[PDB]
């Protein structure tokens, strides 16, 4: 195992300064150069840094070149990321990510090794850069007509007005799985992201069932987990 | 106070050849002519096709014995020194 | 200081054909080109390094092959689940950059399965109550969704939200937010939406009155 | 009819056995890996393979000119590990040794590079002409012959001249790495210390252990001990 | 095909080679008569000042 | 002739390089070891003696 | 520190055919290569250098060649006065290495004629007595020599001599000399050489009874 857990994150205002930790576990024996990636919420991937065993980096995207300065502390065995003077672009899943090179380079094994491609991926850190931590209003969703539409029936939550993302859905504290759909958040005008959750199970168990979507939101605390019953009519 | 500055040194190093030593002391060196071979063929990537008992030729017209590399495909035939012809006499001009 | 090019943007390819990828990169690079697979949702994957060269542990189906400038990345297999998107990154001018993104698509022209939901009596009582149209499992992505509240249509109130195709039965998912005050609501009677899919024979719409279920 | 088709594949003589492996480079004795930008086994080879030289082995030097025991200094130091250009002192508090971390990674950046230079991938030959021949068939098996041992012997010179040129250029990088280091604390204590003639500055001045690592990292200001150095050297 | 073929090959290699060794010395040369000014003024100055 | 003409139009490049970059060498490397004995004797004065 | 390996250690050729001999040489070496003719009891003498270019005023049946690694010798019409031990150096790395050496011999399978020889008393006298046998004329060198005292075999106290072949008959000799003490001597009473050669049908021993002739 070459786990790697990233920490930290969050929302900042543009302008402010964040670092991000990278706990190095595993097969690393941290002689072994390191890197950090990241990538825009629906945009590609970009390689933000690196850093070699010791300080032999230095090595900063021209995007980030002022901005950020990588940093490493073997003796903890954590790797690390101060991201100054950030700006709204910065908005990103930042990945720490382990380097590898052809064993012909890297003479000396502490030095950096100029020729890396990254092997081990990390979790990976949400960093939004904004301007408000929203608690998300839940609203069930609930069959109409007759059955929705007979042998299988559909309900779902709503994860309306929250910022930022992202906001952890389940259903029956993790035992219902199948048939789950979660939908990707959508930002609306108003400038808050809204999500929903919906799940298709047969119309069989509309009543001897109670259904709850266990809807959990760390950014803002807010855990609320709704009762979903077919509407009363 | 005293402070000496020097570079590392291997206890048994490489000779290389330079343009003015022929038999020089280094830390470390590679070999740039690949001179050992695993003796085996490696099927893949390139599709080989293995000739087995006959000539690619022999093949092409249709000796009984290779009836089976009929319609095939090939990046790399291989023909072997154990090859034959069993069928009707022929020469190619 | 060195740009990546991905060709194309996305790409339809059914299962078990080859999906061939294009990496056209400014300048030279050979000694280095790793490829990618992120699926949605996770983190990415790497696949092959240096070009040809593959990462460990991954299926012999993914195939590398580039020279220079030019690069590819042919999946030979193409299984359901491999709908992520792929990159491209190189050395050096010690700044390694990351390709733009090739989407692979799978493929059935599946129709779409509507469900309505009504706005909850907690919504209702906010004070803005929004109604749900579902369109569970279908292909392809392209799906005309459309609002009609009293026989007539609503525009600029509704935002559209699709899924990512799924890694099984390769069939996506949308989901219609149609956002209106508590006044504006109870202001009209049926709520229907219009959906009008490229394999629908006739536009399928599911509706229900107010007050009633 | 046959279809005709124009592609990458090719014939070849062989009676080296298949196996179930992976490898770019294939030749009659076997499939070799082209990680190598030369190779010696055979000349006959298919797909993307080193290139066919005379010479069995051209060590490429990925390290530092090695002197263990008796230019500068009479012998390497053998007890450093943590890099190549390091540093030495004896102070008041007693005797430590570190490396530059920075001269250390100039030069191997420098041989990284190059040795992808000498390693760049190499030429990719499918369908060539056959190299050896069962009978003599006179002027235009002389012929081919020819061109084939034309270009090996003009092949095995670009790269035996390779290795030359790329290993003497080597040698004098790193010996200039170190020849820049000792001129980088050279300036570091104009006059405040002495070129002792074998690579050991006499500095005049007390300096701690916390003095020394100054000097390493580069925050060695010599005003501060200009007013005792210079009174150490000349009384 | 393969005479014309190795002809370009090879001196594919001789001009790859020759900007490469070229440029080296290009630049090479031109920070060694950097050197050299700087080394000249240096003289100039036997004590009169400092590096 | 094609074949020969190109033997000898390559082996003309391999050898004129060759007496350049040897030649340019030679030159270089007479004039190091005349500042190395410049700064051998250099070292052994100190400040006994300025250049 | 460029080790020289010789091949053969000793080659026999009859006088007018042409006799090969062989220098590998760890490591390249080219520029210089140089071959020498000593005779016993004189110093060396040049014969060829560099790699074919010979000596001045030496005949031409003398050739040489070699490429970095191999190195060969060959004498073209070979004479009589030829039995000389050839060795060839190398260059250099500031240190020059001879080569083992190559005995050249030149050209009926001899019995040994076995002899005893009883300790003589004034041998006796001095405290240690050493018996010593003798085989005259013989070929090959191969001789295993076995003493057998009181029948017992002794190891560990004999010592054996052979001489150059001769440059007549083309025979060795060997002579073997068992030290034994004045007590350790007289312990024993028969004294016996078990003799084994290549061209013997069965073990020639000849033997003597202590205290008679
Ligand atoms: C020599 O260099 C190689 C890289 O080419 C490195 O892997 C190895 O550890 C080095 N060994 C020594 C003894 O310097
Ligand atoms: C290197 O190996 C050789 C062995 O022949 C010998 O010189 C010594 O044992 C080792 N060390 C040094 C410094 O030479
Ligand atoms: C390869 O095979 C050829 C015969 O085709 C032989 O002459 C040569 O010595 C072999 N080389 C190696 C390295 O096996
Ligand atoms: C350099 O080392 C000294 C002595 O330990 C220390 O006080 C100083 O902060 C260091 N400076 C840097 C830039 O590392």
């Amino acid at each position: 195992e070459v786990q790697l857990l990233e920490s930290g994150g969050g929302l900042v205002q543009p302008g402010e300064s964040l670092r991000v930790s990278c706990a190095a576990s595993g097969f690393t024996f941290r002689d072994s150069a390191l890197s950090w990636v990241r990538q825009a919420p629906g945009k590609g991937l970009e390689w933000v840094s690196a850093i070699s065993g010791n300080g032999g980096a230095t090595y900063y995207a021209d995007t980030v070149k002022g901005r950020f300065t990588i940093s490493r502390d073997n003796s903890q065995t954590t790797l690390y990321l101060q991201m100054n003077s950030l700006r709204a672009d910065d908005t990103a899943t930042y990945y720490c990510a382990k380097d590898e090179s052809p064993p012909i380079y890297n003479l000396m094994p502490g030095y950096y090794s100029t020729y890396y491609y990254m092997d081990v991926w990390g979790k990976g850190t949400t960093v939004t850069v904004s301007s408000s931590t929203k608690g998300p209003s839940v609203f069930p969703l609930a069959p109409s007509s007759k059955s929705t539409s007979g042998g299988t029936a559909a309900l779902g939550c709503l994860v309306k007005d929250y910022f930022p993302e992202p906001v952890t859905v389940s259903w029956n504290s993790g035992a219902l799985t199948s048939g789950v759909h979660t939908f990707p958040a959508v930002l609306q005008s108003s400038g808050l992201y809204s999500l929903s959750s919906v799940v298709t199970v047969p119309s069989s168990s509309l009543g001897t069932q109670t259904y709850i979507c266990n809807v959990n939101h760390k950014p803002s605390n807010t855990k609320v987990d709704k009762k979903v019953e077919p509407k009363s009519c | 106070a005293t402070l000496c500055l020097g570079h590392h040194a291997v206890p048994n190093g490489t000779l290389v050849k330079t343009i003015t030593d022929d038999q020089i002391e280094v830390t470390n060196a590679t070999e740039l002519v690949q001179s050992s071979s695993t003796g085996k063929i490696c099927n893949n990537p390139h599709r080989i096709l293995d000739g087995i008992d006959c000539t690619l030729i022999d093949a092409l017209l249709g000796d009984p014995h290779c009836d089976v590399f009929q319609n095939e495909t090939w990046d790399l035939f291989v023909e072997r020194s154990k090859a034959f012809s069993n069928c009707y006499p022929y020469d190619v001009p | 200081e060195i740009v990546m090019t991905q060709s194309p943007v996305t790409l339809s390819v059914s299962p078990g054909e080859t999906a061939t990828l294009s990496c056209r990169a400014s300048q030279s690079v050979r000694s280095n080109l790793a490829w990618y697979q992120q699926k949605p949702g996770q983190a990415p994957r790497l696949l092959i390094y240096g070009a040809s060269t593959r990462a460990t542990d991954i299926p012999a189906r993914f195939s590398g092959s580039g020279s220079g400038t030019e690069f590819t990345l042919s999946i030979s297999s193409l299984q359901s689940d491999d709908f992520a998107v792929y990159y491209c990154q190189q050395y050096n001018h010690w700044l390694r950059t990351f390709g733009q993104g090739t989407k692979l698509e799978i493929k059935t022209v599946a129709a779409p399965s509507v469900f309505i939901f009504p706005p909850s009596d907690e919504q209702l009582k906010s004070g803005t109550a929004s109604v749900v149209c579902l369109l569970n499992n279908f292909y392809p992505r392209e799906a005309k969704v459309q609002w009609k509240v009293d026989n007539a249509l609503q525009s600029g109130n509704s935002q559209e939200s699709v899924t990512e195709q799924d890694s099984k039965d390769s069939t996506y998912s949308l989901s219609s937010t149609l956002t209106l005050s508590k006044a504006d609501y109870e202001k009209h009677k049926v709520y229907a939406c219009e959906v009008t899919h490229q394999g629908l024979s006739s536009p399928v719409t599911k509706s229900f009155n107010r007050g009633e279920c | 009819y046959f279809k005709m088709r124009t592609g990458k594949s090719s014939i070849m003589r062989s009676d080296a056995p298949i196996d179930t492996c992976i490898s770019e480079c294939i030749t009659p004795n076997g499939s070799i890996p082209n990680d190598k930008p030369f190779q010696n086994v055979n000349k006959i080879t298919y797909g993307a393979c080193p290139k066919y030289v005379k010479q069995n082995t051209l060590k490429l030097a990925t390290g530092m000119r090695n002197v263990p025991e008796k230019g500068f200094i009479e012998n390497g130091w053998e007890g450093m590990i943590d890099g190549w250009y390091g540093f030495r002192h004896q102070n008041s508090e007693g005797t430590g040794q570190a490396a530059d971390l920075k001269s250390t990674q100039a030069a191997i950046d420098q041989i990284n590079g190059k040795l992808n230079r000498v390693i760049e991938k190499t030429n990719e030959k499918f369908h060539q002409i056959e190299k050896e021949f069962s009978e003599v068939e006179g002027r235009i098996q002389d012929l081919e012959k020819y061109v084939e041992d034309t270009k090996i012997d003009l092949w095995s010179y670009n790269a035996e001249l390779l290795v030359a040129l790329e290993n003497q250029h080597t040698i004098d990088l790193t010996d200039s790495e170190m020849n820049k280091l000792f001129e980088k604390t050279r300036r570091q204590l104009r006059e405040n210390a002495e070129d002792m003639g074998n690579g050991c500055f006499k500095i005049y001045h007390k300096c701690d252990n916390a003095c020394i690592e100054s000097i390493r990292n580069g925050t060695y200001d010599h005003d501060v001990y200009r007013d005792e150095a210079l009174n150490n050297r000349f009384q």
